[PDB]
């Protein structure tokens, strides 16, 4: 279908001792793939996954060395933004940054991203155009001044419909088995017994790809999103992900009820009910 | 591919 | 300046059976700030042998790890997940249900 990219970089400051913690790490869709980390020993950009160690060592060179900047920046940034809201020295603060780009299933540029977080909180974002950016106070209504003064933006827009994805079909074209897959979950559905006479009806979905997925409950042919538990959508550890959503029923009124799975591995919509 | 531009200090 | 109290889920990587290979997870979502501690029980003794993901975070900006272990379950075993959090009074214990 249609894919992505993504980059994820947390800076935390350690005000009592030591320069800050610093982690990034990339994902095309749901697959992390490359990731450095500031505490951990190599000071590398390592490889985590098996489709992209093929390339030499000038692609993993460059990347190192741009990772250290986008480190530096946010290592400055911190103390910036303590300056920007006069924060005491004391405090440990935030800063995450996050980007990258969707494709189409023609595989062309489809939109991008580039926002910015302080304390857990948006700071600044640019919208999804010719590009401006959104401010989320007067602190970062600063910052704006600031990088289009620098024409920011244009420099965002440049690398997201350039190299961002001249690069992902890259790594789709290189990672095909792993990532062109889309594995359908393994549907089941259990029943425990919870009081005297009103039961559970917990119906589950094992080891599917990629992890968009809805599970619905009807009782007797419409929706029921009140009554339910449903899950956040977790992963499993081999790659692929689990879900459920679960149901308190009364006894002898089971077969009322049926799960509703959509899902792209999914041709058509499926549909379970406590048969045995 | 990260990227060698764009990415600035607030 | 945002708090934000992490949700717990702990589970096998595949269905459970006594005297089976399979994998413990503790998976962690949605916390703010970044600083937790995670450890994994077996009848109530940390297990040293744990590794865990990369942190990263959601379209909220909160924060997800998961934890894993290499295991065999039986029907004596009993396994937790222990964790804290700057949002957390004492710690929280989540016992694995073999049907959760």
């Amino acid at each position: 279908g249609s894919h992505s990219m993504r980059y994820f970089f947390t800076s935390v400051s350690r005000p009592g001792r030591g320069e800050p913690r610093f982690i990034a790490v990339g994902y095309v869709d749901d697959t992390q793939f490359v990731r450095f980390d500031s505490d951990a020993a190599s000071q590398r950009m390592e490889p985590r996954a098996p489709w992209i160690e093929q390339e030499g060592p000038e692609y993993w060179d460059g990347e190192t060395r741009k990772v250290k900047a986008h480190s530096q920046t946010h290592r400055v940034d911190l103390g910036t933004l303590r300056g920007y809201y006069n924060q005491s020295e004391a405090g440990s603060h935030t800063v995450q940054r996050m980007y990258g780009c969707d494709v189409g299933s023609d595989w062309r540029f489809l939109r991008g991203y580039h926002q910015y977080a302080y304390d857990g909180k948006d700071y600044i974002a640019l919208k999804e155009d010719l590009r401006s950016w959104t401010a989320a106070d007067m602190a970062a209504q600063t910052t704006k001044h600031k990088w289009e003064a620098a024409h920011v933006a244009e420099q965002l827009r440049a690398y997201l419909e350039g190299t961002c994805v001249e690069w992902l079909r890259r790594y789709l074209e290189n990672g095909k088995e792993t990532l062109q897959r889309t594995d359908a979950p393994k549907t089941h559905m259990t029943h425990h017994a919870v009081s005297d006479h009103e039961a559970t009806l917990r119906c589950w979905a094992l080891s599917f790809y990629p992890a968009e997925i809805t599970l619905t409950w009807q009782r007797d042919g419409e929706d029921q999103t009140q009554d339910t538990e449903l899950v956040e959508t977790r992963p499993a550890g081999d790659g692929t992900f689990q879900k459920w959503a679960a149901v308190v029923v009364p006894s002898g009124q089971e077969q009322r009820y049926t799960c509703h799975v959509q899902h792209e591995g999914l041709p058509k919509p499926l549909t379970l009910r406590w048969e045995p | 591919i990260t990227s060698g531009i764009g990415v600035l200090p607030v | 300046m945002i708090q934000r109290t992490p949700k717990i889920q702990v589970y096998s990587r595949h269905p459970a059976e006594n005297g089976k290979s399979n994998f413990l997870n503790c998976y962690v979502s949605g916390f703010h700030p970044s600083d937790i501690e995670v450890d994994l029980l077996k009848n109530g003794e940390r297990i040293e042998k744990v590794e865990h993901s990369d942190l990263s975070f959601s379209k909220d900006w909160s924060f997800y790890l998961l934890y894993y272990t290499e295991f065999t379950p039986t029907e004596k075993d009993e396994y937790a997940c222990r964790v804290n959090h700057v949002t957390l009074s004492q710690p929280k214990i989540v016992k694995w249900d073999r049907d959760m």
